This record gives C-alpha cells, sequence and structure tokens, in this order.
RNA sequence: CCUACUUCACAAAGCGCCUUCCCCCGUAAAUGAUAUCAUCUCAACUUAGAUACCCACACCCAAGAACAGGGUU
RNA sequence: ACCUCGAUGUUGGAUCAGGACAUCCCGAUGGUGCAGCCGCUAUUAAAGGUUCGUUUGUUCAACGAUUAAAGUCCUACGUGAU
RNA sequence: CCGAGCCUGGUGAUAGCUGGUUGUCCAAGAUAGAAUCUUAGUUCAACUUUAAAUUUGCCCACAGAACCAAAUCCCCUUGUAAAUUUAACUGUUAGUCCAAAGAGGAACAGCUCUUUGGACACUAGGAAAAAACCUUGUAGAGAGAGUAAAAAAUUUAACA
C-alpha cells in the first residue's frame, strides 16, 4: 500500500535534464558462476551482449568477478550513493538485456511511490493566488463601518 | 510575485474577516453563504485539509425575514436527554429568547458534519444587532452582498418613481371608497 | 459539453476524433517525425475495416440488384419466347 | 413503512422528477428516428434473395476448414536436444 | 406472460410530416445503417441479447455499418429499443483502394474519405 | 492528459516512449501559452509555427510495485497481483515562442 | 481491497476537487461553474478541469481572460438567441472546422 | 429537619414537624374589505393573550467507600 | 414461516416505571330534548393524579367499602444476570 | 453420570446428520423433470466441463398447424458462428424477488403453487441505507474526457 511504503517527490539528481544528461549509473558488478544452470544466461550474457553494452555507454564501468557464485547478482551503483542488487537467477539472455538496460536508463532514486507526477519549481509566473487578489480596493483603504 | 517563501505561504492562506448585514434576509440564503466563507470554499485554495476557512460576521440578525409561515409552521426541536425533556420551539418563541440561534441552526446545518464543523462555527460571530465589537470592527475586510434585494414600500418610491408608473383605471365619478 | 459538439460535426468527447489525438504527441528536435503512437496505428486499422466494410457490404448490395434484374429480364425473356409455335 | 420498502403490497412511493421525465423523453426522441430510418429499405425482400449466398457460404467454408484442420503440433529434435544446454559449462 | 412482441407495419411507415422532420426521402432511400447501441442488454431478454451479437454490436458506443435490408431491418427492429440507426451517408464517394486507410467517420454519420488534420 | 509546463520543469509519464535517456523531444499539441502580461490560447490547438517546446528524456523508470487485490466475502474469492508499470521522466528544457501572428 | 478500489476514488475525489476550485475562482470573477465550462467549450478551447484548476491557483490572471472570453461567448449565446433569424454571427463564436 | 412525641440517645429516623410560587389557545366578542349591508380576520387589524441556587504534614469532623471537602485561633 | 433449535427462559404478582391520547378525574370551551343540580355529546389539553379488601394461581369476573377518578393501550402479552 | 454397570476387545462400529477439508495464477460455468419406505438423500435425464470428429446451428418469410389474447411451432433468405455427434466423468438437481398471465387464500401477506421473461447468488453507478427495482458487463495503470441511471409535485367551500 501506499501508507505503509514511505513517499517522495519527483526529482533528478543534479538537475539531470538541465544543461547537460549525465548517465546516473556508475557501476555494474556481474557475478556469474563458471559452472553453473543458475548463472547460464549470465554466461551467455557475458560471452554476447555485456561487451556490445559497454561499448554503448562508457560511463559505466562494468566488473565480471567469476567466483563460484549459487546466485548470480547484478549490482548497479549510482552517481548519488544508491547501490540496486538484483538478481540474474535462471534469466535468459534477452531478459538480462532488458534487465540491464532498465537499471542503466533509470536513476539512484528510490522506487518507493511518487507524490505527484510532476515537479515545478517555479510553479507561478503571473503571481500565485492570494485572497486580495480578485478583490478591488477601496478610497483611502477604508474598511466596511469605518467612518473615517 | 518575488515574494520569499513565506510570505507568499502566510498570504495564500491567511483567514480573511467578512462582513454580512441580515436585515430582512431569509437565514438560509445567509446560511449559503455563511457556510461557504466558512468551509474555504470560495478560495481556489481549497482543501478540506489544509485548514483554509475564514470569519464570518453577520449582523442584524433579529432582523430575520422568513418566506411564507416559517416563523409560524417551522419548528426547532431539542431534547434535553432526560425522559420528557422533549422541547418544541417554533421559530418565532425561539426568536424571541435566543436572537442569534435561528441563523446559527442554518449555517450549523449547512457545514459539513465532521469535526471540522465546530471549528468553523467558533470562526463565525453572530451579532443581534448594529452594534459590533471594536476588536472585530478593526478586522473586517469586505462586505459581502445580501442575497435578497429588499422590495422597498410606499414610503420610499420618490415622486418620480410613482409618475413614471401609469394610472390603469379611471374610477367611477360617484364613488365613495 | 457534447450536444454542442455533436452541433458542430464535432466528436461528441473531445477525446475522439480530430486534432487533439490524431497529430503526433512528440517529434524529435532535429525534426524527424516520431514512430507512430500505438492508439493510432490501431484506430487507422479499426477505420480502414471499416472502410473495407462499407465498400464490401455497398458491392453485394449493388451486385444483389443487377443479380435481381438479370433474373427479371431473363424471366421476361422466358415470358416472350415461349409466345410461339 | 411496513416492510422492505420497495417490494410488497405496501411499497414506499417513488416519484417521477424532471430528471427522469426528460430522460424517457429523449430516449423516445432517439427512438422515434429509429422508426423513421427502419421505414424504407433499400430492396424489397425478393430482391434481397441469395444476393449474398456465395460470401456466407464460403465463410462457413472458413469455419468448417478451422475445425477440420485441429491436431497435435510437430515435435522436433532441435527442442529436446535443445534440453541439454542446462548444463552448459565454461572452461 | 411477457413474450416476445411484435409490432404492426403502419408504425414502419413514414409520414411527410416525418420525411420533413429527419432528412430522409422515400424515393431513392439509402443504402448503408449506421447502429450503435446505447442501452446495456442486461435486464433484457435472452433472444434481444441474442440478436445484439448478431449484429456486432456487443460494445456500446461503437458504429457499425449494416445493410438497408428488410431481413437486417427485421432484426433491427428486435433490438430497436436499445440501438441508434443513422443512415450512411458519403459526401465523397465510397472509397477506392487508393483512398483505403486515410478515411474517417464523422460523428454527423458521414464517412469523409480524405482525411486531413488541417482547419480550412 | 494536459500539463502546465514551465522551463526548466519534470513531468513523469506512465509509459515507455521508445526513446533514449537524453534525447530530445519537440512537444507539440501545446494548447496555451502565457507570460505574466498575455496568453495564447488557441482553437484547440497552436500553431507549430509558433509555439516550440523542447524536452528531453531524463529516466525510465518503474514504478513502486502497485497492489491488486480482490476479495469477495464467503465465496473463496482472493485474488493478488503485482503491478509495475514502466514510466519517464521529462525536463522540459525550453518554451521559444516565435512573433507569428 | 481498500488500497484497489481507491484508485476510483482517487479519480473522483480529484476531479471533485477541482470542480470546487473551478467553482470558488469562477465565483470570483461573477460567473459561475456551468457557464465557464460549457462556455469554454464552445469556444474550441480545451482545457480540462485540472489545468483550469492549476490557473485559477497559480496564473489568475489567465483564468480571469479565460472568465472574459467564457463570459463573452456566453452573451454571444444570449444576444445569437435572443435575435433570431439570420443574423451575423458572434467574433468568439465562429468555429475552426477540422478536415 | 430533630424542639418535642415515638423507635431511640453523644446521633440516625417516622408514626413527628416545616416549606412548596406560572400559563396554556379552545373559543368569545369589536372595527372592517373582497362581495361599498353584513361578516371574530388562513384580509389588513383590536381585545381576553421563570426566578432562585451555585460562583474566592498531621489531627478532628455534623464531610466521607477510597479520593475529594470543611475545621485546626 | 422471515430471524433465533452450538438456547431469544412462560402467566399473573412485586419493584421501578418510560411513552401515546383514541381523557377516567382535575382545566378551558360549543351544543343540549341545558331553568338550577345532575347529566349527554363534541373541541382543546397528557402538567399532575388514577384506592383498599374477600374468593380465585388468575390477568379477568363477581362482590364489599370508598374515591375527584378508580382510563384505554403500547413498551420482547415492559421489566426473572432485580 | 443404571430404562439396564464398568473395563478391554470386535472398533478406524455406523452416521443420507453436523463440523472441518491447508500454495499461486488464468479460463469455462446457475434452476426442465421422472422414479424412490422418497422429498435432509440417491439414480437417470437436463444443464455444465474437457478432448475429438464432422456440418450445419441460431435469427428466421411466403405457405402451413380443429372442430367443439400476448403469442408459439415450422421456417428459405439474411446477419452471424456456432451446433450436432463421439469419448470421459464430476457437480448443480432444499432457490429468492420483480414484471405479466392464472390457480388457492381475504380480488391478505416479505403467503402458497404453475407459466413466460428478467435480476440476484458476479462487477460497478443510482433509488437514503439497500441480494431481487433502474443504469451497466471482459477486468491493468492515469493527478484525462464524454456520458448512462439519477433531485416529487400538491392548498381547497361567502352569496342574493
Ligand atoms: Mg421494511
Ligand atoms: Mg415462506
Ligand atoms: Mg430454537
Ligand atoms: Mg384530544
Ligand atoms: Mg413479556
Ligand atoms: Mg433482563
Ligand atoms: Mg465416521
Ligand atoms: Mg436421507
Ligand atoms: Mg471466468
Ligand atoms: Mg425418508
Ligand atoms: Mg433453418
Ligand atoms: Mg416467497
Amino acid at each position: 500500500t501506499a501508507r505503509g511504503t514511505p513517499s517522495r517527490f519527483l526529482a533528478s539528481v543534479l538537475h539531470n535534464g538541465l544543461g547537460r544528461y549525465v548517465q546516473q549509473l556508475q557501476r555494474l558488478s556481474f557475478s556469474v558462476s563458471r559452472d553453473g544452470a543458475s548463472s547460464r544466461g549470465a554466461r551467455e550474457f557475458v560471452e554476447r551482449e555485456v561487451i556490445d553494452f559497454a561499448r554503448r555507454n562508457p560511463g559505466v564501468v562494468i566488473y565480471v568477478n567469476s567466483r563460484p557464485c549459487c546466485v548470480p547478482r547484478v549490482v548497479a551503483e549510482y552517481l548519488n550513493g544508491a547501490v540496486r542488487e538484483e538478481s540474474i537467477h535462471c534469466k535468459s539472455v534477452e531478459e538480462i538485456s532488458t534487465l540491464v538496460q532498465k537499471l542503466a536508463d533509470q536513476s539512484g532514486l528510490d522506487v518507493i511511490r511518487i507524490r505527484k507526477p510532476f515537479h515545478t519549481d517555479n510553479p507561478s509566473i503571473q503571481g500565485q493566488w492570494h485572497p486580495f487578489t480578485n478583490k478591488p480596493t477601496t478610497f483611502r483603504g477604508l474598511r466596511p463601518r469605518e467612518v473615517q | 510575485s518575488s515574494f520569499s517563501r513565506a510570505p507568499q505561504q502566510w498570504a495564500t492562506f491567511a483567514r480573511i474577516w467578512y462582513l454580512l448585514d441580515g436585515k430582512m434576509q431569509p437565514p438560509g440564503k445567509l446560511a449559503a453563504m455563511a457556510s461557504i466563507r466558512l468551509q474555504g470554499l470560495h478560495k481556489p485554495v481549497y482543501h478540506a485539509l489544509s485548514d483554509c476557512g475564514d470569519h464570518v460576521v453577520i449582523m442584524n440578525t433579529r432582523h430575520i425575514a422568513f418566506s411564507g409561515n416559517k416563523w409560524e409552521q417551522k419548528v426547532y426541536s431539542s431534547h434535553t436527554g432526560y425522559p420528557g425533556g422533549f422541547r418544541q420551539v417554533t421559530a418565532a418563541q425561539l426568536h424571541l429568547r435566543d436572537p442569534v440561534a435561528i441563523v446559527k441552526l442554518a449555517i450549523y446545518g449547512m457545514l459539513p458534519k465532521n469535526l471540522h464543523r465546530r471549528t468553523m462555527m467558533e470562526r463565525l460571530h453572530l451579532f443581534p444587532d448594529e452594534y459590533i465589537p471594536e476588536d472585530i470592527l478593526k478586522n473586517l475586510v469586505e462586505e459581502l452582498p445580501q442575497p435578497r434585494k429588499i422590495p422597498k414600500r410606499l414610503d420610499e418610491y420618490t415622486q418620480e418613481e410613482i409618475d413614471a408608473f401609469p394610472r390603469l383605471w379611471t374610477p367611477p365619478e360617484d364613488y365613495r371608497l | 459539453g457534447g450536444q454542442w459538439r455533436l452541433q458542430q460535426g464535432l466528436a461528441a468527447n473531445p477525446s475522439g476524433y480530430g486534432p487533439l489525438t490524431e497529430l503526433p504527441d512528440w517529434s524529435y528536435a532535429d525534426g524527424r517525425p516520431a514512430p507512430p503512437m500505438k492508439g493510432q496505428l490501431r484506430r487507422k486499422a479499426e477505420r480502414e475495416t471499416f472502410a473495407r466494410r462499407v465498400v464490401l457490404l455497398s458491392q453485394e448490395m449493388d451486385a444483389g440488384l443487377q443479380a435481381w434484374q438479370l433474373r427479371q429480364q431473363k424471366l421476361q425473356e422466358e415470358q416472350r419466347k415461349q409466345e410461339n409455335a | 413503512i411496513p416492510g422492505r420498502q420497495w417490494i410488497g403490497k405496501h411499497r414506499r412511493p417513488r416519484f417521477v422528477s424532471l430528471r427522469a421525465k426528460q430522460n424517457m423523453i429523449r430516449r423516445l426522441e432517439i427512438e422515434a428516428e429509429n422508426h423513421y430510418w427502419l421505414s424504407m429499405p433499400y430492396m424489397t425482400r425478393e430482391q434481397e434473395r441469395g444476393h449474398a449466398a456465395v460470401r456466407r457460404r464460403e465463410a462457413f467454408e472458413a469455419i468448417k476448414a478451422a475445425a477440420t484442420s485441429k491436431f497435435p503440433p510437430h515435435r522436433f529434435i532441435a527442442d529436446q536436444l535443445d534440453h541439454l544446454n542446462v548444463t552448459k559449462k565454461w572452461s | 406472460k411477457f413474450t416476445r412482441s411484435r409490432i404492426p407495419e403502419k408504425v414502419f411507415q413514414a409520414s411527410p410530416e416525418d420525411h420533413e422532420k429527419y432528412g430522409g426521402d422515400p424515393q431513392n432511400p439509402h443504402k448503408l445503417h449506421i447502429v450503435t447501441r446505447i442501452k446495456s442488454t442486461r435486464r433484457r431478454p435472452y433472444w434481444e441479447k441474442d440478436i445484439i451479437k448478431m449484429l456486432g454490436l456487443e460494445k456500446a458506443h461503437t458504429p457499425q455499418v449494416h445493410k438497408n435490408i428488410p431481413s437486417v431491418n427485421a432484426k433491427l427492429k428486435v433490438v430497436k429499443h436499445l440501438i441508434r440507426i443513422k443512415p450512411l451517408k458519403l459526401p465523397q464517394g465510397l472509397p477506392a483502394e487508393e483512398n483505403m486507410s486515410n478515411t474517417c467517420l464523422k460523428s454527423t454519420g458521414e464517412l469523409v474519405v480524405q482525411w486531413h488534420l488541417k482547419p480550412v | 492528459r494536459q500539463w502546465k509546463v514551465t522551463s526548466e520543469d519534470l513531468i513523469l509519464i506512465g509509459n515507455e516512449l521508445d526513446l533514449a535517456c537524453g534525447e530530445r523531444i519537440r512537444l507539440e499539441k501545446v494548447l496555451l501559452v502565457g507570460a505574466d502580461n498575455f496568453t495564447l490560447l488557441g482553437k484547440p490547438l497552436l500553431g507549430k509555427d509558433l509555439v516550440r517546446v523542447e524536452a528531453t528524456v531524463i529516466e525510465k523508470t518503474e514504478s513502486w510495485p502497485r497492489i491488486i487485490m480482490r476479495f469477495r466475502k464467503r465465496k473463496n474469492f482472493k485474488k493478488k497481483r503485482i503491478v509495475t508499470t514502466p514510466q519517464t521522466v521529462l525536463r522540459i528544457n525550453s518554451i521559444e515562442i516565435a512573433p507569428c501572428l | 481491497v481498500k488500497c484497489t478500489k481507491a484508485r476510483y476514488l482517487k479519480k473522483k475525489n480529484m476531479r471533485t476537487l477541482w470542480i470546487n476550485r473551478i467553482t470558488a475562482a469562477s465565483q470570483e470573477h461573477g460567473l459561475k461553474y456551468p457557464a465557464l465550462i460549457g462556455n469554454l467549450v464552445k469556444c474550441q478551447v480545451e482545457l480540462n478541469r485540472k489545468v483550469l484548476a492549476d490557473l485559477a491557483i497559480y496564473e489568475p490572471k489567465t483564468f480571469k481572460s479565460l472568465a472574459a472570453l467564457a463570459s463573452r461567448r456566453r452573451h454571444e449565446g444570449f444576444a445569437a438567441a435572443l435575435g433570431d433569424g439570420k443574423e451575423p454571427e458572434g467574433i468568439f463564436s465562429r468555429v475552426v472546422q477540422y478536415h
């Protein structure tokens, strides 16, 4: 639900679109077992696709570890210190290309609820409403039942 | 525009004292306007949880004007919890006892039936006469317009208004009145 | 206000056909037009099969009338050609 | 009310507002225009006879033929051998 | 017993007051109907639900082209309280295979076979 | 829908737009443009030669996981689904206006 | 179950909240809500309720000009239906035909 | 409430004593139009038509289940 | 035969009664085949009141003596964790 | 704790009766009956389900179906896509209310019993709350939009 889960406002990291766009994903960390059916589609991802992925965005540095793991993981680390560890356990090569491309596309913000679908920081341009907009002044600033 | 954060925020949510004359006015049609300005439903910053109601001062609440025989037909009924304490009192008798409570019961019926209703009733000031205290007279900002245009009587039509209206019929010469 | 829009030849719902929902929502900044919207593709498939039904039914109507007229001319010639011998 | 408001002998009354009258009226007007456009067929019943017998026959040949072409799918060697890669290793 | 209902033929014989009210022509009538289901077939008998399935009117507020022939019109006379019937008028001609995709049926009842998105 | 938009702000959309993160977009179908002292509202849209609204794609996230539970009492009817929709965030970079009236 | 049935109520309560805000800020300019919405529809200015509530809060000159456009079109409807028969149409009463 | 009487006794009780304050609305009649008389008038209209009370440690108590209260000069 | 058969405990009485008025008494009026006194009938009024005994398990009924009157009912035939 | 002790055994007696029957997700799916020491149940049918073979199924137009009202049967076209048959069985077969035609009762009942059609046991909106009335069905997200049903109206007696 939304009352048990925390929420946040829709933001970016360092005004991520204004001047230039910066890839928010620093490191990927694959740990892939050499012998093991859990990390089969990980291995076929390293043999085929992790090199072309590593060239399609050079701001990401990638660490394939190749240790005897029993469940393979990928660890995305973001520019703001966020670390999202997701498992590639028994997933095919295409599903790891969509998973790794999903981690590449997003940012190090939490995946908790976002309150508003938008974020202006200058919401009002003609001046915000206060109760004395749309009220005409009177002569000498007089209020009702005031004589002088 | 171009304020700071806290003065803009204070300006948007500050509450406005209204004045509202109730001479020759029906109490429910005053209660509609008083109810709207007490909930903050006249603000586009309205939300039920932002606490954005205002203050409404209604003066001349002895000079309520019901339409029809509602002075003699409309019954205000209370029940003190004691057995046999069911007290049905017409609007005339209750207007003679406390000359505030007809407009007060009307507004209290108009407001949303929740816990903000009595806080909104404490932002409403009902005075039976012309006299309003000076600490409330120094708070008022706007006088809201009266929702019923009071019809004038024959002492109040001017002679050009009378002569502008035509004589419609000739009486006989020998007629006595 | 949809009865007014029916009076003006517009769609009754402003999200229906027209300029708000059938132009592309976005383009590249270079000037390249976007790939088409999924609902615009599905919708133009709906309008195309609708038009195909209009043409198909119209052709069955015209071929039906002309086939009836040829049956009536053959009945008239089977009336006339047996009036002898 | 005697019991269960809306069914029974003594039911509570319900009355027809101006909403419900205008709704029923505009439904009757749409209905009367349906009565207009059903009053003028483009063909008689003689003229329509058999004008779509060919297309209906071919349509049921398509449904009949889709019914009589139901059978188990093809079984391949590459699927069964393709299972063996569950123990694919590196070296 | 609530049974199926028959409708006599004088109900479906238009008058010149009706020919002037609605823009129809008794000589040279229209070929194609636009039919639109605008009343749910629930709380209706099963034969009406069946006719609404036979006419392809399962979704509401979706137009469907039918023929103006007495058999189709017999099915439309069964469910005439559930639908809306308009003539399919065609200002420009019925579309050729060149103009096949660039059509749009307007809310007036006309099928415009050259459909730009541009103002006049 | 209809997004009220300045420059330098953000919009969270609820679909993937088959675009790379960082690609510039010209938003067509603008339909009101205002400043402090004038506006420009078109019928229903504005001219593409009049208003140019630009926006980049920042991030193509998923939503927070979203539970879809159905439950009918005394009928043993209890279904749980968990759904994350895709989302893209757009940084509106500039609203440029063109003197064509 | 409340969490899923409250999505419909989220959409509903946002829309009635917007109609309250458009109602309040249009009462500030003398109009009412149905005159404002019906006569903004009749100008082919097809702004929705969310945008008009946000203009009602953050940009009230634009909302005042939309109120003058809607009341101008309302008076062109009054003078239009008043002088029946053929008369020249209103200036803001013209419609833009698309094809 | 206990002065007597009675059950009784450093008090509580009644069988004993003391105090107890406003109307009801149904009609009955004036003047008088609609309907120039008249007519009590779902005509305008005229008659018959609540105060009081309450309010700033410890020990004993007429206060009290505890707490609270009153008194301690 | 709709709730209750995995419990909604029964008539009278005691005790406390709450309510209705379609008023038995007390209050105010209209008519009367109303002289007065007693009556009869109708309008309004529910603030207050509405007895004790013999027989009977009796609510009832009869009887005895009074009373201003000894009301009609409803409240799970009010109320048995009183 | 004796209308026939208590213990062990047969004994895991038997129960048409009561209660319970534990992961996820999708799909199809509700109301003719006949027998029965039977109406608290079972068997067959009907309906439902899965697989399979085939070709017609549904709606229907002229014509047609008896003598002593609504309508139905039949039914080429047409609109459609389902139907029959084969294989395998389970389960439902203790229904309610409304509209209408009747029977019984009081021309009573939220009454009983038939028939035709809805609805509910399935979702949502309205009728105040609301199984059965009206609107509406095919499922998700949206801080978009157009609509559907939808708000009770009434105030009275002179007369020569
Ligand atoms: Mg009831
Ligand atoms: Mg029964
Ligand atoms: Mg029982
Ligand atoms: Mg009485
Ligand atoms: Mg009892
Ligand atoms: Mg008890
Ligand atoms: Mg057993
Ligand atoms: Mg049995
Ligand atoms: Mg299903
Ligand atoms: Mg038996
Ligand atoms: Mg047949
Ligand atoms: Mg029944």
